[PDB]
RNA sequence: GGAAUACUGCCAGCUGGGACUGAGGACUGCGACGUAAGUCAAGGAUGCUGGCAUAAUGGUUAUAUGCCGCCCGUCUUGAAA
RNA sequence: AAAUAUGUAAGAAGUCCUUGUUACUUAAUUGAACGUGGACAUUUGAAUGAAGAGCUUUUAGUGGGCCAUUUUUGGUAAGC
RNA sequence: GCCCUGAAAAUGGAUGGCGCUCAAGCGUGUUACCUAUACUCUACCGUCAGGGUUGAUAUGAUGCCCUGACGAGUAGGCAGG
């Protein structure tokens, strides 16, 4: 064959056609997320005005990040975090919510500290820190090839796709939370804001749940 | 630093290149690196695999054990390959043409096999023939066969042949193996 | 702890089979954040009832914005906190603007008399005292004459290099 | 010197029970055992004969050997650092049938049982055991309930 | 000349470098101890059985 | 052979997430909300106000 | 009755200044802007200037300065002792 | 009668229907062990993780320890 | 609560020293600021691991190249020089 006007043309052409899919997907996604809050900000409206109030449902996943070291960790908790694919200090990844996690989490305390994120949070965090996984072989994210390449056979064709997943907890989340590298985070830019950083978020600390407040902690390292 | 979940620097574990100094063993290799890493068959990997044990992973095949491959059912024409020596065995007379591939052919091997018909071939010409092993019989030798391997790993109540010199009476029957001498084992 | 924000927060225990909605209770809790203060109401509902955080449910979560942030109120409030040979009660009275105004002003205060640390003081109630003339404690019913005026004796100015030219005097 | 004896230890061990004392009932040994069965291990000081070691109890093993008035059970010892088959004969009042695995019995055939349903209406097989998933958004309610104000307690002695 | 009369520090430590093996049951597990009585007729359950698969298929 | 994260550098923010462009021509971090006209029960307030 | 403001959060909002590095060494990857040729900030730098042109940069050596730094080997729970 | 800790199970060496052999057992092809024919497949039936899992041989050195949070023994106490 | 009495030892000698008292002391918050061989990004050295590379003129396929992660340490083991 030529290899000249054929093959090139009709790759470009069946690339051209993926982006479409994946711009198509996008506006999906883009009018789910708008719903989302403006059915949720309503609703709390209309239980006030109802005479009632309104519980929403609490956070389906958390961002766990790591505080203390790796020296003088009792071996219970070491385990815990090795599990938590939690290896060095200001490292983190996404954990879902769940009676079965929940446990380790009040178990490793000490030594994370972790909360509720928010999609502008998850957002550069793939953005940024996105490595994948190819026979280990941690490489960074990129190009919106690798993912199909790895993910597709789990549907998943594009990285606008993986960031759903990770944020409103798809049916098969485990291993696009596996499929990621654990985030490596730098030191916060504006300080950590305590004195001591081993202290409980409500004693005046660093660990513990933080609940929404982690995103401003995230931010800095991100 | 970071926390280990496994031994950092660890090594493979298996020989990647054979440790015998062998001019045209090397060759062999060389012809089935190129087999292995290009042709999507795993009959070229696991000769390649095989090729680079040692003498004792690599234990002489009596030729009756071919025989008994020959009347496996359904293998009456397939080809036989094996890494290593084939010897001859004293105890079979009859022997099917066939078609033998091996490293060396023992006198024994060279001579009977050639008789009934069959060939003596090296790895070299089954290549050209059938590069991803087509119609393709392996066999091993049997291994906890050898001497050495009946006195691993001995303790009482085992019964694993004890490296003793001289066998006989006076040699390693007393206390310690009859009850009516102090104990049994 | 920091900057004062008082809250509300409604908690409705968890509805069992048999008594659903049992009794939505409420407690106004004086912390910092949000975070904290869903754990002050836990820590408050476990000495006088038999829930637990484990056992509870937040319902609500909101701030009282002062009504009127600019007047000068005047408040009375109650503590009791857990000293070093056992717990007392006062009852010490203060009017800085506002109530998280006057919560900020106790601690430092409380703290700074009777050296207790945040997690050992307890607030009773915090109200506005209506009508002049009913406070009892000196300290405060002493600004509250007709017309009061005093000088500020021995101002001191802030310097900023490290040297002065004409031995600056300590007039106002 | 020291005692290491065989029974060593067991003081509130081997106790009977409390107002449960007596000739064990019958219903211990109109059970049917049969080999490859879970168990229990309860050691019973009504009869000495055929119990087990004191470092045995509440340990559950698999029955293997059943003879006439006895059962064969096996331990997984954790002795050094390996764990090591050690085969026991327990009689049958020093046993029960660990009802632990009986749970999972039924839950086969439960899974069993809308297999069959799944396949005739379709797909929808969701048998994987879910955990304590978190709570869904709910609403509360004031009509008739209205909050109710709570303050610290002053402190009082009473005593 | 005292010396330290016996310390379990550093043991468990020690037993857990290498895993702490399963004891890996196997399929058609050993029948030591098994009744006399039944292994009598379990060697023959499995010898009449043996000619009567061996018959059946021709 | 290096990585130019997104958000900077636009170029590789355009290679990912085609619906960044279309994103940016209609704000959609700007967007303007509708307002109601739903106040707040009265029987709500009190409760926010009583001691 | 009416806003604004404060607090928090978001923008695939626009920018100004400073600091370190520029590794790799044909083309061959996903892109963006233009129907169009082509261009680009897209798989990690080029363009233009100048002064010296040889002890000027730089190495070694001696001294000075700011800071740090206790003689080795050895048994030993533990040493410079 | 706690808290911590601890044993086991969360299944394809699994379940269901027909059926054989046995010198055991049973009044009784009635019971017990395993197979013969058919059905259940990738939510095949808890969570998370897995620089792969398992296995063998050989041997250096090691067999004077000490300290700290937590519990506790002897002694008033001790850098006991 | 602070402070004070209670409170007496031996080469002159201590919150590290100077010193400091609406203090540089005491208790409590608010920020901003300085850094380790800690974390982040990059180059290089080595090890390990996973992979591509017989096409000939023209040099090594016990070679060439790509990617990723690691690097402490007495007794001790092995390997390359």
């Amino acid at each position: 064959a030529e290899q000249v006007a054929a093959e090139r043309a009709a790759r470009k052409a069946a690339n051209k056609e993926k982006r479409a899919i994946i711009l198509e997907r996008n506006a999906a996604y883009q009018k789910e997320y708008e719903t989302a809050e403006r059915n949720i900000i309503q609703a709390k409206r209309d239980a006030k005005a109802a005479g009632s109030y309104y519980v929403e449902a609490q956070h389906k996943l958390v961002f766990v990040v790591r505080i203390k070291g790796i020296n003088k960790i009792p071996p219970k908790p070491r385990k815990v975090l090795q599990l938590l694919r939690l290896t060095r200090i200001n490292s983190g990844t996404f954990v879902k919510v769940t009676k079965a996690t929940l446990e380790l989490l009040k178990l490793i305390e000490p030594y994370v500290a972790y909360g509720y994120p928010s999609y502008s949070t998850i957002r550069q965090l793939v953005y940024k820190r996105g490595f994948g996984k190819i026979n280990k072989q941690r490489v960074p994210l990129s190009d919106n090839a690798i993912i199909e390449a790895n993910l597709g056979k789990y549907g998943i064709l594009s990285i606008d796709d993986l960031i759903h997943e990770i944020i409103t907890v798809g049916p098969h989340f485990k291993q696009a939370n596996n499929f990621l590298w654990p985030f490596k985070l730098s030191n916060p830019s504006g300080g950590w804001g305590v004195p001591r950083k081993f202290k409980h978020f409500i004693q005046g600390g660093s660990f513990g749940n933080r609940e929404e407040f982690i995103n401003k902690l995230v931010k800095s390292m991100n | 630093g970071i926390d280990h979940t496994s031994k950092q620097h660890k090594r493979s574990g298996h020989r990647t290149a054979p440790k015998s100094d062998n001019v045209y063993l090397k060759l062999l290799v060389k012809l089935y690196t190129f087999l292995a890493r290009r042709t999507d068959a795993p009959f070229n990997k696991v000769v390649l695999k095989a090729l680079f044990l040692s003498k004792i992973n690599r234990p002489p095949v009596s030729v009756s054990r071919i025989a008994r491959a020959l009347k496996q059912e359904g293998a009456a024409n397939k080809t036989v390959v094996v890494v290593g020596t084939v010897t001859d065995d004293a105890r079979i007379f009859e022997f099917p043409k066939t078609t033998v591939a091996a490293l060396r052919f023992t006198a024994g091997a060279r001579a009977k096999i050639v008789k009934a018909g069959g060939e003596c071939i090296t790895l070299d010409q089954l290549a050209v023939r059938a590069p991803k092993g087509q119609n393709t019989l392996i066999l091993r030798g049997p291994r906890n066969s050898r001497e050495a391997v009946r006195h691993f790993g001995m303790g009482p109540h085992k019964g694993k042949a004890p490296r003793i010199l001289s066998t006989g009476r006076k040699f390693e029957r007393a206390r310690g193996r009859r009850r009516s001498k102090g104990f049994k084992v | 702890m920091a900057h004062f924000k008082e809250y509300q927060v409604i908690g409705r225990r968890l509805p069992t089979e048999s008594v659903p909605e049992p009794k939505l209770f409420r407690m106004r809790i004086f912390a910092s954040n949000e975070v904290i203060a869903k754990s002050r109401y836990w820590y408050f509902l476990q000495k006088l009832h038999k829930v637990k955080k484990a056992s509870g449910e937040i319902v609500s979560i909101n701030q009282i914005n002062e009504a009127h942030p600019t007047k000068v109120k005047n408040f009375g409030v109650w503590v009791r906190y857990d000293s070093r040979s056992g717990t007392h009660n006062m009852y010490k009275e203060i009017r800085d603007v506002s109530r998280v105004a006057a919560v900020e002003t106790l601690y430092q205060d409380m703290a700074a008399r009777h050296r207790a640390r945040f997690r050992s003081i307890h607030i009773l109630k915090v109200a506005e005292i209506e009508k002049t003339a009913d406070v009892k404690r000196q300290y405060v019913k002493q600004f509250l004459t007709k017309d009061l005026k005093f000088p500020l004796p021995h101002r001191v100015q802030k310097s900023t290099k490290t040297f002065s030219y004409k031995r600056p005097s300590t007039f106002y | 010197g020291k005692s290491h004896g065989y029974r060593s230890r067991t003081r509130y061990m081997f106790q009977r029970d409390f107002r449960k004392h007596g000739a064990v009932h019958l219903s211990t040994y109109l059970k049917v055992y049969k080999v490859g069965d879970i168990v229990d291990i309860k050691a019973n000081g009504s009869i000495q004969k055929g119990m087990p070691h004191k470092f045995y109890q509440g340990k559950t093993g698999v029955v293997y050997n059943v003879t006439k008035s006895s059962v064969g059970v096996i331990i997984n010892k954790m002795v050094g650092n390996r764990y090591l088959e050690k085969r026991l004969n327990l009689r049958v009042e020093h046993i029960k049938h660990s009802k632990c695995r009986q749970e999972f019995l039924e839950r086969v055939k439960a899974n069993a049982a809308k297999r069959a349903e799944a396949k005739a209406q379709g797909v929808a097989v969701q048998l994987k055991r879910q955990p304590a998933q978190p709570r869904e958004s709910r609403i509360v309610s004031t009509e008739g309930n209205v909050p109710q104000t709570l303050a610290p307690v002053p402190y009082e002695t009473f005593i | 000349a005292k010396s330290k009369n016996h310390t379990a520090h550093n043991q468990t430590r020690k037993a857990h470098r290498n895993g702490i093996k399963k004891p890996k049951t196997y399929k058609y597990p050993s029948l030591k101890g098994v009744d006399p009585k039944f292994r009598r007729n379990h060697k023959h359950a499995l010898h009449g059985t043996a000619k009567a698969l061996a018959a059946a298929k021709k | 052979v290096l990585k130019k994260n997104p958000l900077k550098n636009k170029q590789v923010l355009l290679r990912l997430n085609p619906y960044a462009k279309v994103f940016a021509a209609e704000k959609l971090g700007s967007k303007k909300a509708e307002k109601t006209g739903t106040k707040p029960a009265a029987v709500f307030t009190e409760t926010l106000k009583h001691d």
